[PDB]
């Protein structure tokens, strides 16, 4: 399983918000998760873009943020055409 | 009206055919229903929009490229053609009729889409950012897509793809919700079970399964209780198959497996919204629960469940009938709201050993808000530790009556993990009563010793009062 260094959280402050943990936390704001209101998508600015690891640490530091109501760093699943 | 013209329909035997084995779509055709005024999607590797029997008709609004973050969802051109599938799966439901190329789509009016989201890495923000897009202009998402078919995988959609099916269709469509058409599956060969596959067997989606042209249940199938209905598609060698759209502009007859009955099937429920636009998500599952015929469909499992519906788990119940949707959904009452029991049935863990039978009578939330006298959906969410998973079989039988395989055996699944509140729907109580008696069994299937035990059993109703 290869984790990628992308990590999606809901984010009731709004896009304002989303800027804010993006800067102080070390990312790179993506944007809105399609049509998922207060859901966005980060790209961290120097964890490797895949690896085996998991980055525990910092996915638990942005969902332990006050602004933030859950997170989770984004993998790459095997899907397969029928 | 008369039948298209195109130089392949005639090979389309599943649309027209002499022998009355087909989808009946002719007669929605006759009755004025082409898909005018409906959009759907092809989640998948691309579509080739610029295909002489899909530029037509195709919809820049309804598509999209997430995996290289551009509008164009042109597919990948490589020496294997490897990113064909969408393009193929887009012909079937929408390629233009009447103009000597090929065959055509079942709504040959409808405006088709594609999103290029399998050519590169798939994460569960690709999934939900693809499910979600433009709902308000697509009306139909179709993907063939899941988890691995080897038989040894449990998977589901995460949770932002969770989330993306739920506002779908909650907030869908203006309100009336996302039409989700999927395909369940093609681990036949592998013993697999779309109950293992969260895709499919989650309620929001129209699970659809194929059956071969001679009537029968092809190699590649997967049995499930999720399944809702079927649609025709490959089988053996002296069967026919799918004619389509390809890709570099082709024609091909080639076209198998169950990616080729999903889009069939969002054909047929295109046609269907024409006739009447204000169909609900709920709706539609209900019109194909009614008008859907199992006669021509040769199955080892065909049962009556408690309202009189013949169900199999290769099938759901049967064969789209499209001359049967387009009518029943013209006067059709909007279903009341939907609404969601949950019951816990365990006061304790249960050992399971070689067999476990749990027996619960419940009132259905009777005097609560979301009291259900009238069953949609139904899952068992069982939590369950095992040294072997794939030696379990599970069935849940209805106070009706109606027996529910939620998982047979999997010989290749030599899993310790168990199952983690896992969600095994059916679909096969649809319309009964819930309140009675139901009985959870899980057995194991094998001769070895095994052992577990089953934590959790959350029994969940859908429906209405
Ligand atoms: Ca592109
Ligand atoms: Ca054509
Ligand atoms: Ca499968
Ligand atoms: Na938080
Ligand atoms: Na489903």
């Amino acid at each position: 399983r290869q984790f990628v260094n992308e990590w999606a959280a809901e984010i009731p402050g709004g896009p304002e918000a989303a800027s804010a943990i993006a800067e102080e936390l070390g990312y790179d704001l993506l944007g809105q998760i399609g049509s998922l209101e207060n859901h966005y998508l980060f790209k961290h600015k120097n964890h490797p873009a895949r690896s085996a690891a998991s980055a525990f640490h910092i996915t638990k530091r942005l969902s332990d943020d006050d602004r933030v109501i859950w997170a989770e760093q984004q993998y790459e699943k095997e899907r397969s055409k029928r | 009206y008369q039948e298209p013209t195109d130089p392949k329909f005639p090979q389309q035997w599943y649309l027209s055919g002499v022998t009355q084995r087909d989808l009946n779509v002719k007669a929605a055709w006759a009755q004025g229903y082409t898909g005018h005024g409906i959009v759907v999607s092809i989640l998948d590797d691309g579509i080739e929009k610029n295909h002489p029997d899909l530029a037509g008709n195709y919809d820049p609004g309804a598509s999209f490229d997430v995996n290289d973050q551009d509008p164009d969802p042109q597919p990948r051109y490589t020496q294997m053609n490897d990113n064909r599938h969408g393009t193929r799966c887009a012909g079937e439901v929408a390629a233009v009729a009447n103009n000597g190329v090929c065959g055509v789509g079942v709504a040959y009016n409808a405006r088709i889409g594609g999103v290029r989201m399998l050519d590169g890495e798939v994460t569960d923000a690709v999934e939900a950012r693809s499910l979600g897009l433009n709902p308000n202009h697509i009306h139909i998402y179709s993907a063939s897509w899941g988890p691995e078919d080897d038989g040894k995988t449990v998977d589901g959609p995460a949770r932002l793809a969770e989330e993306a099916f739920f506002r779908g269709v909650s907030q869908g469509r203006g309100g009336l919700g996302s039409i989700f058409v999927w395909a369940s599956g093609n681990g036949g060969r592998e013993h697999d079970s779309c109950n293992c596959d969260g895709y499919t067997n989650s309620i929001y989606t129209l699970s659809i399964s194929s059956a071969t042209q001679f009537g029968n249940v092809p190699w590649y199938s997967e049995a499930c209780s999720s399944t809702l209905a079927t649609t025709y598609s490959s089988g053996n060698q002296n069967e026919k198959q799918i004619v389509t759209t390809d890709l570099r502009q082709k024609c091909t007859e080639s076209h198998t497996g169950t990616s080729a009955s999903a889009p069939l099937a969002a054909g047929i429920i295109a046609l269907t919204l024409e006739a009447n636009k204000n169909l609900t998500w709920r709706d539609m599952q209900h019109l194909v629960v009614q008008t859907s015929k199992p006669a021509h469909l040769n199955a080892n499992d065909w049962a009556t469940n408690g309202v009189g519906r013949k169900v199999s788990h290769s099938y759901g119940y049967g064969l789209l009938d499209a001359g049967a949707m387009v009518a029943l959904a013209q006067n059709w009452t909007t279903v009341a709201p939907q609404r969601k029991c949950i019951i816990d049935i365990l006061t304790e863990p249960k050992d399971i050993g070689k067999r476990l039978e749990v027996r619960k009578t419940v009132t259905a939330c009777l005097g609560e808000p979301n009291h259900i006298t009238r069953l949609e959906h139904a899952q068992a969410r069982l939590t369950l530790s095992y040294n072997r998973r794939g030696d379990l079989a599970i069935h849940l039988v209805s106070p009706m009556g109606t027996r529910s395989t939620l998982l047979a055996a999997r010989p290749h699944d030599y899993s310790a993990d168990g199952f983690n509140d896992w969600a095994f729907m059916t679909t096969h109580s649809w319309d009964e009563d819930p309140s009675g008696e139901w009985v959870l069994e899980i057995e194991n299937t094998s001769e070895a010793n095994n052992y577990g035990t089953l934590t959790k059993f959350t029994l969940v109703l859908y429906g209405t009062a």
